[PDB]
């Protein structure tokens, strides 16, 4: 919910998916996180249209970078740099204009984190982890792929195709190791 | 669309002689399924024993 250069020309997330937004301090304990000379985000990105007159803020949609993004350096060398870059008559004619600012960098690394999901109608596959829904759960129950069923998994050897990942014995049950990685929990009935 | 790489700059192609009597051969090797020639595992699910 803001109208700062940020979500104006920066970075915008969508508004018809769910949204996070994280802020965050690498510490010190974490050493391959490297920091930048110094904080740059871009305060200004318009269009001058071929009259010389009239300005036109490039407003940066989201899932897409700034179109000024092709002028601004990767890290703004000194607050209130401006940059520009004349049009071709195809691209519109007039001009491209850019300003960038920029914060001290700080002792700790500061960070900004924007995660989007999107729920599925049945392509859900993105899910967490834990443990009990992993080994070992050495009684009832199981939930594998695509596959249910209740079943007592054992270390058992050695029998089956090891690539794809189930064994059946003769009919539709599976008896009925895989999956785990990369062991033999053969399975039993309830 | 993918890249494959250029196109061939060659301006002619190799000359090929078709001599189909030279490639008619009998050296039969017949599907014995006794041995499994020619078995394409099930893909729905695999087996033991
Ligand atoms: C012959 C056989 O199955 N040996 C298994 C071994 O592979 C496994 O590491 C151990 C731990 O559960 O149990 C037993
Ligand atoms: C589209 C494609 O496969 N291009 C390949 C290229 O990657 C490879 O470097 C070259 C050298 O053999 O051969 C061709």
């Amino acid at each position: 919910s803001s109208a700062g250069p940020i979500s104006q020309f920066n970075y915008k997330q969508s508004f018809s998916n769910p949204t996070c937004l994280i802020l965050a301090t690498v510490p010190h304990n974490l050493t391959t996180i490297t920091k930048p000379l110094k904080y740059s985000y871009i305060n200004k990105c318009s269009r001058l249209l071929s009259d010389d007159r009239t300005e036109v803020p490039q407003l940066v949609n989201a899932n897409q970078y700034s179109p000024c993004v092709s002028i601004v350096p990767s890290t703004v060398w000194e607050d209130g740099d401006y940059y520009r870059k004349q049009l071709s008559p195809l691209e519109g004619g007039g001009w491209l204009v850019a300003s960038g600012s920029t914060v001290a960098m700080t002792e700790q690394l500061q960070m900004g984190f924007g995660i989007t999901v999107q729920y599925g109608t049945d392509t859900n596959s993105v899910c967490p982890k834990l443990k009990i829904a992993s080994q070992l759960g050495n009684c009832v129950e199981y939930s594998l792929y695509g596959v249910s069923g209740r079943g007592v998994f054992q270390n058992c050897t050695a029998v089956g195709v090891r690539q794809q990942r189930f064994v059946y014995d003769a009919y539709q049950n599976l008896v009925g190791y895989y999956s785990d990685d990369g062991n033999y929990y053969c399975l039993r009935a309830c | 669309y993918v890249d494959v790489g250029p196109d061939s700059v060659k301006s002619a192609c190799i000359e090929v002689d078709i001599q189909q009597t030279f490639f008619d051969k009998t050296w039969p090797r017949p599907i014995d399924v006794s041995k499994a020639d020619g078995i394409i595992y099930p893909q729905g699910r695999t087996y033991s024993n």
